C-alpha cells in the first residue's frame, strides 16, 4: 500500500502539470507514510543515482549475455 | 559493489539490489522466449532515458539551498 | 568381375567416424554464439579463472 501510494502521487505529479512539486514526494520510515522528502531534508548526490543505474545495467546486460557455462574440472 | 564503493562511495547496497532485480525480471522476460538481445537494448534505453530524465527534472540546485543542504546529506548518509 | 577387395580391416572406417563425430560435436557445441543474435558462453578453468 505504502508503495502503491507513493505511485499514485509521482503518477499524479506526471500526468497534472499543476502538481509538479509532488516529483519530491518519497518514503517517510518512522509513520509509514509518503512524504515530501525535499523540505524533510533527504538528499542524495545525483551522481550516486546515476552511477548506480548505470554500474546495475551493465552488469545486468553482462550477465543476461551468458547462455552456456563449461567449468573445467581441476588439474589436480 | 566495490567498484561502486571506488568511484562513488555511497549507495552500494542499492547499486547491487537494482543490478540483482534487474536480472532476474531480465531472465523472467527471456523464459517467455524473449530473445536475450531484445532485452540488453530495452535495458540500455530504459537507463539512458532514466538518466536523461533525472537530470532534466528530479535534481535540486544547491545553491538555492546553502550549507543546509551539505548539513542534510550528511544527516541522511 | 564379382566382388572387389574385401578390406578386411574395419579400424580406419571407425578412425574417421570417431574424427568425425568430434568435430560435428564441436561445430554444434559452438553453434549457438553465431550471428547478431549469438549468446556468449563462460568458461571456468581449472585455476578458477572465468572469461566470457
Ligand atoms: N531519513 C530518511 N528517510 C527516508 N529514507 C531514507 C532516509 N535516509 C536514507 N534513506 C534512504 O535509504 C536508502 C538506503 O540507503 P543506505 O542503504 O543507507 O545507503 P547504502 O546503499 O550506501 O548503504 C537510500 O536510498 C535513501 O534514499
Ligand atoms: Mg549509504
Amino acid at each position: 500500500d505504502l508503495v502503491a501510494k507513493l505511485r499514485a502521487f509521482h503518477n499524479e505529479a506526471q500526468v497534472n502539470p499543476e502538481r509538479k512539486n509532488l516529483k519530491w514526494i518519497g518514503l517517510d520510515l518512522s509513520n509509514g507514510k509518503p512524504r515530501d522528502n525535499k523540505q524533510a531534508g533527504v538528499f542524495e548526490p545525483t551522481i550516486v543515482k546515476v552511477k548506480s543505474l548505470k554500474f546495475a545495467t551493465e552488469a545486468a546486460i553482462t550477465i543476461l549475455r551468458i547462455d552456456d557455462l563449461i567449468k573445467l574440472h581441476p588439474e589436480s | 559493489a566495490d567498484l561502486q564503493d571506488k568511484e562513488v562511495g555511497d549507495g552500494t547496497t542499492s547499486v547491487v539490489i537494482i543490478a540483482a532485480e534487474l536480472l532476474k525480471n531480465a531472465d523472467e522476460l527471456v523464459k517467455q522466449k524473449i530473445h536475450p538481445t531484445s532485452v540488453i537494448s530495452g535495458y540500455r534505453l530504459a537507463c539512458k532515458e532514466a538518466v536523461r530524465y533525472i537530470n532534466e527534472n528530479l535534481i535540486v540546485n544547491t545553491d538555492e539551498l546553502g550549507r543546509d543542504c551539505l548539513i542534510n546529506a550528511a544527516k541522511t548518509s | 568381375r564379382g566382388k572387389g577387395a574385401y578390406q578386411d580391416r574395419d579400424k580406419p572406417a571407425q578412425i574417421r567416424f570417431s574424427n568425425i563425430s568430434a568435430a560435428k560435436a564441436v561445430a554444434d557445441a559452438i553453434r549457438t554464439s553465431l550471428g547478431p543474435k549469438g549468446m556468449d558462453k563462460m568458461i571456468q578453468d581449472g585455476k578458477g579463472d572465468v572469461t566470457i
